[PDB]
């Protein structure tokens, strides 16, 4: 740990130092120069991810045409007519008359004709 | 056997390789036509293009009794065993007899009927290793679901139906209220193998316009485009895919190979159901993933299945991205050394305890024959049959009194709500009662739990659910109102919270034996398995919405439940799998890499065999920020002694950097460092505990520091040091006074790729002139700012072009981002994996 | 293989699965000239032993 | 009149199937309007990006003169 050969060549001109311990116990207004440089590339790395939401608004926008109001809302009102119609037919039953059994059967034949069969 | 046809016997019989085989010239004889049985052949006469004649398939007696027999072996081999190696064996003998004789089969009525009781023999297997011999505890949807929803993933032939009723799930509303949701026969394998006379012909029309296609592609001298093949893909008796068989250029060798597997019998003895076939050459003659898919929307969807399961008790939100553990140590590996049959079963036993408890809402469901109520001890459970070993996983998961601290930090919790409450309810106390340390449990009869006193009485509404909206508000007036808070652990025929606080509630407020201090209050009802919650009685003004939104509010947060959701997750297995500027900031980063660390070299040998030798490596640390490099060189002194080195090694990396930063000042140590492999971003964590303000971050990028070794200036200083020296460089040879950080980072990326890719190409750019030369003072050649930039662009292109040989892309296809992350090495492979 | 020693009736061949075997043969059977004719008495036989 | 009674079962069943898909437009809807919400407050920092950088591109050129 204390007594293994540190080779200096980061510097011009070579340095050796006897371990760690020696080696740790051995401008700006530039530095914010290349800081200034660097956030150029935060807004081009930005506009990039901006185009990537723009995309995402593709994927989003698709979305509410295809899965929304397409496919969801047109099987959606298919079948709540499809509830509506059984429930319709559950409606129509009771105690009658020979002219009304048959416009029970006019009526359930004629309009829920499916269900009839 | 003989077989006369004649002006007499029109029949013409034969019986080969197991398909016994009936043929009728229908040209001649008209006791049968065209009927669609699937497992009737037509014989298409080649010259006249007439189906002359039919063939009808059936089953060989002799391959229904080896299959039989198969089964038979199975039953008996079961004793202990797991129910998915049983399962296992039943699919790969069902697939074996389905995928070998295909329409034959469902021609063979006497095979159906075996193959019915086989497979409710293989499930009364598995019932009766569960100790419940009743059909209504084990529905289909336990044996057929796939096996990654923790079911067995069995495959059926039979017309299995699945009752409808058991289709239903339920979602708790934000109202207390719940809504039941929804979206037959469960599939048979046979409509998933394509029958045979769909593949011969297939087969003909597949290899015959192949030949056409390559005649294009003999025409034009052009490459064989697979884009030409992909629809013919998994089609012909070779399956065409084979052509593209990266062994080809072998098995084109391997003749006779057929007569070589049936042979195989005589030589090993395991039996094999695939003799008649082999992968590389006839290539995977069945694709069954629609059977898997397909199964799991017949079982009603993934809602639907996991109603089945405890998974509503995890209280994990959603089912994707979870996962279920496996580690094979000591689950086999301890039963292998230490072998002991009377313990050692416990171990084979964890799967089976595992998969009985996910089951549990099902195995254990109420509606029984027999069995008996018996309630599990301190808790409201009851276990309806000796299922083997869901009692003690209970036991282990409502263990120290867990049920009863349930109970009061929900009433406690109640408090709190009521304590802030007061004026706006009019409520001149709140009273916790003395409840019983039994009423948490005590099923048959309640107390009050919580006694409101009115300030001067209220109007009070008929009983109602807390669903119910609209009430009859002035039906009569009270000045004490009593809420009854109930547990609940419930099964899927019954956890309808809604149903079951009404009738509660009705009992309870008739029965005689109920400490109710008031005709009025509410029964609050909570199904602990699933975490619903429901709520009904006699409501008055303010009341119903305050509960509604308080007890959600306990259901989500409250830290009881968060205990008993752990311990579920930890009883199951059942876990949940879960920048470019940062590098520049103000802070101190460094990259450190390991792959370099240990390293072997081969040669051969007089013995002809090879031998590893190993020799020296080291650590790579840099700053991207200052360019400062520390290159710990590590020796082979340290390998001395030891056979584990890999694990050493990656160990030796973590405790080398960890010694490097405990000497530095703190103002000179790091704050983030990000780690090139997430192998070491974890014998870093245990090591670096003394500094907890170290984040460690994986880079998710790829950064080649593995590619510095072919700089000599590093290969011969690594290679022939004598010590583990540390060496000190900066890869930024003054860059950071007539350039930027980042341009001079990126410069180094540049490099690094480059040499990876190829070292003297890169020295050659390096060189553009002859007369330039490498300092000694330097690592890199010196060049001006616009000659960095020009090397630059070569770099630049010789990875892209490098990048479009390896993926068969234009470079001008790729955007300026797109080249940007194909130097950062992200996953730039397809869109359908990004 | 290379020197053709075994004739195409030598079967476990490596081209044919045995269900395409039982195809070839039934395919090859009807394929036969007048094989199903039976006008003056001619019969078939097919012996498998 | 037992019919009677089955419809009872299956207009329950169909209702009760309208239930999830009725509730399958509302989390359709919720994606939707978040990334609403959300796009909408990416494409307002738009703006502050590009006055950010282009303040850059003249605070760069300043200091390094400056500075020289
Ligand atoms: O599945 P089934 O054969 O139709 O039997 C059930 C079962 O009856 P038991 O009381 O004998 O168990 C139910 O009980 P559990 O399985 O829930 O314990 C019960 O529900 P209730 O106890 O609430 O009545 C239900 O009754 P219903 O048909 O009214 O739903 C009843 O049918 P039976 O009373 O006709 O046997």
């Amino acid at each position: 740990y204390s007594n293994i050969k540190v080779i200096d060549m980061t510097g011009k001109q070579q340095k050796i130092y006897s371990g760690y311990d020696s080696f740790s116990m051995k401008l700006i207004h530039n530095l914010n120069l290349l800081v200034d440089l660097t956030e150029e590339g935060i807004r081009r790395s930005n506009q990039q991810l901006i185009s990537l939401k723009d995309q995402t608004t593709a994927l989003e926008y698709d979305l509410q045409q295809v899965q929304k109001s397409l496919g969801t809302e047109e099987q959606e009102a298919q079948h709540i007519k499809d509830v509506y119609e059984l429930i319709d037919g559950f409606s129509s039953n009771r105690s009658p008359s020979m002219e009304e059994c048959q416009e029970l059967f006019r009526r359930l034949r004629s309009e829920f004709p499916h269900e009839y069969e | 056997f003989v077989s006369v046809y004649s002006k007499d016997n029109p029949n013409m019989l034969f019986d080969m390789s197991g398909f016994e085989c009936r043929i009728l010239p229908k040209c001649r004889t008209a006791n049968e036509e065209f009927v669609h049985r699937d497992g009737v052949w037509n014989l298409q006469n080649e010259v006249t293009k007439e189906r002359t004649a039919q063939c009808f398939l059936k089953v060989d007696e002799e391959s229904l009794s080896k299959f039989h027999n198969r089964i038979r072996q199975i039953l008996m081999s079961s004793g202990s065993t797991t129910f998915t190696k049983i399962v296992n064996k039943w699919n790969t003998a069902l697939i074996g007899l389905m995928t070998y004789f295909r329409e034959a089969v469902v021609n063979t009525q006497e095979l159906l009927d075996l193959l019915v009781k086989c497979e409710n023999k293989i499930q009364t297997r598995i019932k009766i290793g569960l100790n419940s011999k009743m059909p209504s505890r084990f529905p289909p949807v336990v044996f057929y679901t796939p096996k990654e929803i923790g079911g067995l993933g069995m495959l059926s032939m039979g017309h299995v139906l699945i009752p409808q009723s058991d289709l239903r799930w339920m979602q708790q509303t934000e109202a207390g209220g719940v809504t039941h949701f929804r979206s037959q026969l469960i599939p048979n394998l046979y409509r998933y193998i394509q029958p045979w006379e769909a593949e011969f012909v297939d087969s003909v029309r597949v290899w015959a316009e192949y030949a056409l296609k390559r005649q294009e592609a003999n025409a034009q001298n052009r490459r064989l485009t697979l884009e030409d093949l992909d629809d013919s893909w998994d089609r012909g008796i070779p399956r065409i895919n084979t052509l593209f068989q990266k062994d080809r250029h072998t098995l084109a060798y391997d003749k006779g190979w057929r007569v070589r597997t049936e042979f195989k019998a005589y030589q090993i003895l395991k039996q094999n159901p695939f003799w008649w076939t082999h992968q590389r050459h006839d290539g995977k003659l069945w694709n069954l993933n629609n059977y898997r898919t397909d199964m799991i929307q017949a079982l009603g969807g993934v809602e639907g299945i996991l109603e089945h399961t405890l998974f509503r008790g995890t209280y994990f939100p959603t089912w994707e991205g979870l996962f279920w553990e496996r580690a094979s140590g000591f689950e086999e590996s301890m039963k292998f050394k230490k072998l002991t049959n009377a313990q050692r079963s416990g171990l084979n036993q964890i799967p089976n305890r595992r998969f009985t408890l996910w089951w549990s809402p099902t195995i254990n469901r109420a509606n029984v024959y027999v069995g008996f109520q018996v309630q599990l001890d301190l808790t409201g459970i009851f276990m309806h049959g000796k299922i083997p070993t869901l009692k003690i996983s209970l036991i282990q998961i409502f263990r120290a009194h867990l049920w009863q601290k349930i109970h009061e930090s929900v009433v406690m919790d109640l408090c709190q709500v009521f304590d802030q409450e007061l004026d706006a309810l009019e409520i001149q106390t709140v009273q916790k009662e003395t409840i019983h340390p039994r009423k948490s449990y005590k099923m048959n009869s309640s107390c009050a739990d919580v006694l409101l006193f009115a300030q001067y009485k209220w109007n009070v509404s008929r009983p109602s659910l807390m669903a119910d909206s609209k009430d009859v508000m002035d039906n009569t007036t009270t000045q004490k109102y009593w809420l009854d808070v109930q547990l609940r652990w419930g099964d899927y025929d019954s956890h309808d919270v809604e149903r079951y606080a009404r009738a509660k509630f009705l009992d309870y407020t008739t029965d005689n034996m109920s400490i109710y201090p008031s005709p009025t209050g509410v029964l609050i009802a909570i199904d602990l398995a699933y975490n619903l919650y429901s709520a009904y009685g006699n409501w008055f003004p303010g009341m119903k919405p305050l509960i509604r939104q308080a007890m959600a509010k306990i259901i989500k947060a409250n830290p009881a439940f968060y205990v008993l959701r752990e311990r579920i997750r930890k009883g199951l297995q059942l876990y949940s799998s879960e920048n470019y500027g940062e590098l520049f900031s103000n802070q101190i980063i460094w990259f450190v890499d390991d792959t370099n660390v240990y390293r072997v070299t081969i040669h051969k040998t007089f013995e002809g065999n090879l031998t590893t030798k190993p020799i020296n490596g080291a650590i790579f640390i840099f700053n991207p920020r200052t360019g400062q490099l520390f290159l710990k060189i590590i020796h082979t002194s340290v390998w001395a002694g030891q056979k584990r080195l890999s694990q050493l090694a990656k160990w030796k990396t973590a405790e080398e950097v960890a010694a490097l930063i405990r000497s530095l000042p703190v103002e000179e140590q790091p704050r983030q460092i990000i780690v090139t492999r997430k192998a070491m971003l974890d014998p870093l964590e245990v090591h670096l505990l003394d500094f907890p303000n170290i984040v460690i971050k994986g880079s998710e990028l790829m950064l080649p520091f593995q590619a510095i070794m072919k700089v000599e200036k590093f290969g011969d200083l690594i290679l022939k040091a004598t010590e583990p020296q540390m060496v000190l460089f900066n890869l930024y040879d003054d860059w950071l006074k007539t350039i930027s950080s980042y341009t001079a980072f990126s410069r180094v990326v540049l490099i690094m790729r480059g040499m990876h890719i190829n070292p003297d190409k890169t020295k050659v750019i390096l060189k553009p002139d002859k007369t330039t030369i490498t300092e000694p003072h330097h690592i890199w050649p010196t060049l001006s700012d616009d000659d960095w930039i020009k090397v630059e662009l070569a770099l630049k292109d010789m990875i892209l072009a490098d990048y479009g040989k390896k993926n068969n892309v234009n470079v001008a296809s790729l955007t300026q981002s797109e080249v940007r992350d194909i130097i950062l090495g992200m996953e730039i492979s397809a869109p359908s994996q990004q | 293989d290379k020197r053709r020693l075994f004739p195409a009736w030598v079967k476990p061949g490596d081209t044919e699965p045995p269900p395409l075997l039982t195809y070839k043969w039934c395919q090859g059977l009807n394929n036969l000239q007048d094989v199903w004719e039976t006008s003056e008495g001619e019969c078939n036989v097919i012996m498998e032993t | 009149e037992d019919i009677l009674a089955k419809l009872k079962l299956r207009i329950q069943e169909r209702d009760e199937a309208l239930n999830f898909r009725k509730e399958e437009k509302r989390k359709l809807e919720q994606n939707i309007e978040e990334n609403k919400s959300m796009i909408a407050k990416i494409e307002m920092e738009l703006p502050n990006q590009s006055t950010k950088y282009t303040m850059y591109q003249e605070l760069r050129v300043y200091s390094r003169s400056l500075l020289e």
